């Protein structure tokens, strides 16, 4: 069973790392999961395991694996869990209360600020209901927060986005953040995914 | 939807919009404090339109859900904030004419400057040279030449301006709902839509008079002993019945009587407790000074100073080619962001200034999680109520002992606790009837029972029968004294001295007795007590949620202003100044003048 190595130095370490409402979707099979390659990051602001331990992955085999990156706020983090609320946990990126992998985030406050400020990074603030688990809705339409049909953007009428503005001079929890899930799982399945061993 | 949900949508977007906004506009104008050049100045000026210009633009919008169908009490209070902090009701014209007129009284208020009448190419400004000499000069001509001088050239050009600027204010605040002006100033302590705590703004005259007459007797026996003394010092011009002139005060207007303190020391053998030697023989610095600030506030459990404190604030002169000003303040840039900008130097009054600053810092990162539009104070009187009490508690000798900057083989007698009672009473008590009497007068003016051609008159009379001050030269309606004063001429409020000498010590004494303290009130110490810290972060933390009675209550368990704890913290002064004054005359006369 030789085969080569996963692309984990590529969903991290990149230079653009898509917003949250457009979070990205990388799926990894049929290669040798190293997962000495990572660690080799910042000291992580959050290092939560769910369905295994972190010691207990480099033996371990799985079926297939799904990497999702976006980028947050730094008291936002916290939101990133099975079953919790908040803005985040609910209009952009919603997790299933039965979630079996690990969650990573470190601090980028010197890779995604700029003097003038950093536009680029939107999340959606308003909609009309909840999200189901494991759900994207990338739309643009006015809001209706009132009973007279809308029509463009004026009184009680709004853009459902909104960017951020980081600054390098901002405090801890409102500096930017990068966050990656993996979402492992165990089923009838070859197991291709497997850890480094011989 | 109904109005309320409406209103939380509009108040989300409007927070999330004001708070890049107002952190440009603050970046901006620290930029050009500490690096004062043109183009600064532009940046300064682009963000402040910017700001204005948004903050109009959605208080225009805002005026649109009524305020009757909202029964939530917290969306009530942004709504009701927007609604009158960016509201313009005057016509175009009338707004430039307000506008003019406001600028051209603060340029000719800074600008302004005296000639000696001996050499007229020689002229000095206000700030350097006047103060100084009304401060450590002592001569009976100089004073009075700087004193006349200065109001001469100061009050004569600037009463037009007054009168004009009036009936303007008058009628801008007549537009919305109130008699005049000054209901419009005085509604900020109102309360309302809570049963139990509602508070009108009748009240505060009301609660004003019965303070200042059980604060009175103090303070006139005080007035007895400086009196006294200042007839030992001039022996020619001072009555024994009589009052005090204005122009020896020991500063330009009268409101602190600080600089009086080497001419009147009850004790002058026994030395004050300065501690400027040790610091320069212990080789301390700025840094030492702010580590031990923050030290001492970690050790009453509330939390220190983030890192970019550190790496943003400057807290020495630079010097060289780089301008600044040297004013200390506490900044608060949002999302965040808190800095201190300052120029310290070696001195036990850096110390205790570094404490007060500081503790502003502490209360402004309190309170950072309420809507935007909540970040802010109970009143205007909490805040530096607030920053002073961290100051009182600073300088006790048994901190000094602890800290090392004291030798341990000082003892405390009679004398010192004497002398330094009353080194903190003529800064304390000295102040509070120039408040009330100026706060009165501009009420009066603004309310219109003064008509235009006794503005001086009544000036001068209430100020003889208030403070005990007679003029040394008669004035006629040409002159406008109060207009020489620079939060008169500047259009700022006055009371919240006033309020603030009592807040902090109410607070002060809760503070005290929580941590379970014995002995006089003065030598009071809270640095390892961590009963106080949290009692006093219980409130801290509420921002302007809640109504200050409700505040003040949940703090010291009254309701309204007390002046007890004032009184009893001067006590030992007191009986010391009652056995003192039993041969002079106690009161003073307004017959006598100076000028026969
Ligand atoms: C609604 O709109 C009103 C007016 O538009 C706003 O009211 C202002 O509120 C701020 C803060 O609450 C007031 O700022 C205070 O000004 C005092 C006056 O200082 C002047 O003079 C000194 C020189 O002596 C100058 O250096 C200075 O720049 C001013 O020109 C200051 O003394 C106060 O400082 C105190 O607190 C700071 C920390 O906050 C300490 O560091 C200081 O040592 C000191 O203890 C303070 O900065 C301002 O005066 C108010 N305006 C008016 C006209 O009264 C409301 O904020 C606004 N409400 C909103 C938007 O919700
Ligand atoms: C008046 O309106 C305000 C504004 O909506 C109400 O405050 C809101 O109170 C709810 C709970 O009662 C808060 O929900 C909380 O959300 C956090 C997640 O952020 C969650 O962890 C908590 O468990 C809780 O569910 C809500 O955040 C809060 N609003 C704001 C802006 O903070 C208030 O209750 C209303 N009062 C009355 C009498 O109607
Ligand atoms: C608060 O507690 C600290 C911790 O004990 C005190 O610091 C000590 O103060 C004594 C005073 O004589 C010194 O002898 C010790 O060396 C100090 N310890 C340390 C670790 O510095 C501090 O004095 C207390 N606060 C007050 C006001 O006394
Ligand atoms: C990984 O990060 C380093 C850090 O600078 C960078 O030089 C390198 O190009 C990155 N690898 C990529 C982008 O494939
Ligand atoms: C999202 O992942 C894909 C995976 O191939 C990658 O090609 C793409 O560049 C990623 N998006 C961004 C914005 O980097
Ligand atoms: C101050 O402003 C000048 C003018 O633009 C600029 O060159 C300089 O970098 C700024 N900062 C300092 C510390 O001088
Ligand atoms: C105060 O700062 C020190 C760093 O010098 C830190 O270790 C400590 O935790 C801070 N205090 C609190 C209460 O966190
Ligand atoms: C100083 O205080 C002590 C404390 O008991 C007292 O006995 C003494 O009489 C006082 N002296 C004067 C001059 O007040």
């Amino acid at each position: 069973n030789v085969t080569n190595l996963c692309p984990f130095h590529e969903v991290f370490n990149a230079t653009r790392f898509a917003s949250v409402y457009a979070w990205n979707r990388t799926r990894i099979s049929n290669c040798v999961a190293d997962y000495s390659v990572l660690y080799n990051f910042a000291p992580f602001f959050a290092f939560k395991c769910y369905g295994v331990s972190p010691t207990k992955l480099n033996d371990l085999c799985f079926t297939n694996v799904y990497a999702d990156s976006f980028v947050i706020k730094g008291n936002e983090v916290s939101q990133i869990a099975p079953g919790q609320t908040g803005n985040i946990a609910d209009y952009n990126y919603k997790l299933p209360d039965d979630f079996t992998g690990c969650v990573i985030a470190w601090n980028s406050n010197k890779l995604d600020s700029k003097h003038s400020g950093n536009y680029d990074y939107w999340y959606r603030l308003f909609r009309k209901s909840k999200l189901k688990p494991f759900e994207r809705d990338i739309s643009t339409e006015i809001y209706q927060a009132g009973n007279k049909p809308c029509k463009g953007k004026g009184p009680n009428c709004y853009f459902p986005l909104q960017s951020y503005g980081f600054r390098p001079t901002y405090g801890v929890g409102h500096q930017p953040y990068r966050v990656v899930v993996l979402s492992f799982e165990l089923l009838h399945a070859p197991a291709t995914v497997c850890g480094p061993k011989k | 939807s109904t109005i309320e949900e409406q209103a939380k949508t509009f108040l989300d977007k409007f927070n999330h919009e004001a708070e890049d906004l107002f952190y440009q506009s603050s970046l901006a104008s620290w930029n050009y404090n500490t690096n004062i050049t043109e183009e600064n100045v532009q940046n300064m000026n682009n963000a402040g339109d910017k700001w204005s210009a948004f903050l109009k633009e959605q208080s225009t919008l805002a005026q649109m859900y009524p305020l009757q169908e909202i029964q939530n009490l917290t969306v009530k209070l942004q709504l009701q904030a927007l609604q009158q902090n960016g509201s313009s009701v005057l016509s175009e014209d009338k707004s430039k004419r307000l506008n003019t007129i406001l600028n051209t009284m603060s340029t000719i208020y800074s600008t302004g400057k005296v000639c000696n009448p001996d050499n007229p190419q020689e002229c000095l400004l206000l700030e350097p040279g006047l103060n100084e000499i009304m401060a450590n000069s002592l001569d009976y001509n100089e004073r009075l030449w700087a004193w006349e001088s200065w109001r001469s050239e100061v009050g004569k050009q600037l009463r037009p301006l007054y009168e004009e600027y009036v009936v303007l204010k008058n009628e801008m605040a007549r537009a919305n709902h109130y008699e005049d002006y000054g209901d419009y100033w005085r509604g900020d302590y109102e309360v309302n839509g809570v049963d139990g705590y509602d508070y009108s703004r009748g009240q505060l005259i009301e609660d004003v008079e019965h303070t200042f007459e059980e604060i009175k007797p103090l303070y006139e026996h005080l007035h007895a002993y400086v009196r006294a003394k200042l007839m030992n010092a001039y022996p020619s011009y001072i009555s024994p019945i009589g009052c005090l002139p204005a122009h020896l005060l020991g500063d330009m207007w009268g409101r602190f009587w600080t600089n009086l303190y080497s001419l009147t020391v009850p004790f002058g053998q026994k030395p004050n407790i300065d501690v400027t030697d040790a610091m320069v023989d212990q080789a301390w610095d700025a840094q030492r000074i702010f580590k031990e600030a923050e030290k001492f506030f970690v050790s009453v459990g509330l939390p220190n100073m983030t890192q970019g404190f550190w790496e943003n604030s400057m807290l020495t002169d630079p010097g060289n080619v780089q301008k600044a000003v040297c004013h200390p303040t506490a900044w608060d840039l949002g999302k965040g962001d808190f800095r201190i900008l300052m120029c310290t130097k070696v001195t036990m009054d850096d110390f205790l200034t570094a404490h007060h600053e500081m503790g502003h810092i502490q209360y402004d990162m309190a309170y950072a999680a309420q809507p935007f539009l909540l970040r802010n104070g109970a009143n205007e009187g909490f805040h530096e109520a607030v920053g002073e009490i961290m100051s009182l508690s600073a300088a006790t000798p048994k901190h000094l002992k602890s800290i090392g900057l004291l030798s341990p083989d000082f003892q405390e007698d009679n004398e010192t606790e004497i002398n330094f009672l009353l080194k903190q009473a003529l800064t304390i008590v000295g102040t509070l009837p120039f408040t009330y009497m100026l706060e009165k007068w501009r009420w009066m003016v603004f309310k219109g029972e003064i008509p235009k051609d006794q503005w001086m008159k009544k000036w001068w009379e209430m100020k003889r029968e208030i403070v005990g001050v007679v003029e040394p030269v008669p004035h006629d309606e040409t002159y406008c004294d109060p207009a020489s004063l620079f939060h008169v001429s500047n259009d700022y409020s006055f009371i919240r001295y006033y309020t603030r000498t009592l807040y902090q010590f109410q607070f002060q004494e809760a503070l005290c007795q929580a941590a379970k303290h014995e002995g006089p009130l003065h030598k009071c110490d809270i640095s390892n007590s961590t009963e106080a810290g949290q009692k006093l972060f219980n409130m801290l933390r509420l921002g302007k949620s809640e109504p200050w009675t409700l505040a003040l209550e949940n703090v010291v368990g009254a309701k309204n202003m007390n002046v007890r704890p004032l009184l009893n913290y001067f006590e030992p002064l007191f009986t010391w100044l009652k056995d003192q004054n039993k041969n002079s005359f106690v009161g003073w006369s307004t017959d006598w003048s100076p000028y026969a």
